[PDB]
């Protein structure tokens, strides 16, 4: 299938409580690899996946003072914020950035990605063409005029169109046991009645890999997506997620509602019914 | 690097 | 600029008494990132809690997995308490093992 890789940076500053804290993590599809923690003891890029350990010291190494710099550069960029929105040097603040390539199942760049926030609103986007910039607001436009002079767009391309594609394939032959194996959802279905004339149908999807997955109720084999509660995916702690979907129906229709199982380690989409 | 290191100031 | 969390309470496998599992603390779509949680067990703190590394949503919405081991009786009832910038008390959601 189709695997993404991406890298997730958070700069939070805290005045009055030392330098801002610069945490990144990176993943493989759903599957945490790295992370690199300001905060730690002995601050390094880390293995989170068994797969990434057979990585030598001159991996670590280099991964380790890039992050190191990175850290540097967000703190600094984290003064520049407060400059461009007029801010206080007493308030905290947030940088976020994220970053990756897609490839499809031939290996091929599908397409890059690099977004950054400031506060949790969006900040500056490299646009798809990996070439120009969407600037969110007169602030960021600041930025997009500083990174088109230093052609900055130009070098995000180049790491994504090429290392970026190329360690993602290299960790998807590395850890292909599990990152190139999809595990289907273990399904049923549970009946609870409030009153005397409804009950809660609540389809249950449990130990799938990865994390995407639709389950939909149908009515008599329509959509009850305005009336269906449906809970956010959740992780197991095992490497798998979990995720239900909930529908009130009067009671003896039961039989009237089929939940609706996709997901990419099932052939064919799967029905269920209360039984 | 597998990050990258390309930084450039806000 | 605040995002109030999101707050699921669950176990790893299907609960049952006397087989070893794990507690589950969610939570997510939160911003800012600081964040205090507690798992407890009939209204305790427990000491050995550990949690994912920070990461966020295509949102920026922040989520941590906080998790605990442990051994599910009729007994005993589980929790998990949450605090944040958004909320005036700390919200506790309880776990319920009929699902």
């Amino acid at each position: 299938g189709s695997h993404s890789m991406r890298y997730f940076y958070t700069a939070m500053s805290r005045p009055g409580r030392g330098e801002p804290r610069f945490i990144a993590v990176g993943y493989v599809d759903d599957t945490q690899f790295v992370r690199f923690d300001s905060d730690a003891a002995s601050p390094r890029m880390a293995p989170r996946a068994p797969w990434i350990e057979q990585e030598g010291p001159e991996y670590w190494d280099g991964e380790t003072r890039n992050m190191k710099a990175s850290a540097q550069t967000y703190r600094e960029n984290l003064r520049i914020a407060l400059r461009y929105y007029n801010q206080s040097e007493a308030g905290s603040h947030i940088i976020q950035v994220m970053y990756g390539c897609d490839v499809g199942p031939d290996g091929r760049l599908l397409r890059g990605h690099d977004q950054s926030a400031y506060d949790g609103k969006d900040y500056i986007a490299l646009n798809e063409d990996l070439s120009s910039w969407t600037a969110a607001d007169t602030a960021a436009q600041i930025t997009q005029r500083k990174w088109e002079a230093a052609r900055v767009a130009e070098q995000l391309r180049a790491y994504l169109e090429g290392l970026c594609v190329e360690w993602l394939r290299r960790y998807l032959e590395n850890g292909k046991e599990t990152l190139q194996r999809a595990d289907p959802p273990k399904t049923h279905v549970t009946h609870h009645p409030i009153s005397d004339h409804e009950a809660t149908l609540r389809c249950w999807a449990l130990g799938f890999y990865p994390a995407e997955i639709t389950l939909t109720w149908q009515r008599d084999g329509e959509d009850q997506t305005q009336d269906t509660e449906l809970v956010e995916t959740r992780p197991a702690g095992d490497r798998t997620f979990q995720k239900w979907a909930a529908v009130v129906v009067p009671s003896g229709e039961e039989q009237r509602y089929t939940c609706h199982v996709q997901h990419e380690g099932l052939p064919k989409p799967l029905t269920l019914r209360w039984e | 690097t597998s990050t990258t290191s390309v930084a450039s100031s806000w | 600029i605040q995002r109030t969390p999101k707050i699921q309470v669950y176990s790893r496998h299907p609960a049952e008494n006397g087989k070893s599992n794990f507690l589950n603390c969610y939570v997510s779509g939160f911003h800012p990132s600081d964040i205090e949680v507690d798992l407890l067990k009939n209204g305790e703190r427990i000491e050995k809690v550990e949690h994912s590394d920070l990461s966020f949503s295509k949102d920026w919405s922040f989520y941590l997995l906080y998790y605990t081991e442990f051994t599910p009786t009729e007994k005993d009832e589980y929790a998990c308490r949450v605090n944040h910038v958004t909320l005036s008390q700390p919200k506790i959601v309880k776990w319920d093992r009929d699902m």
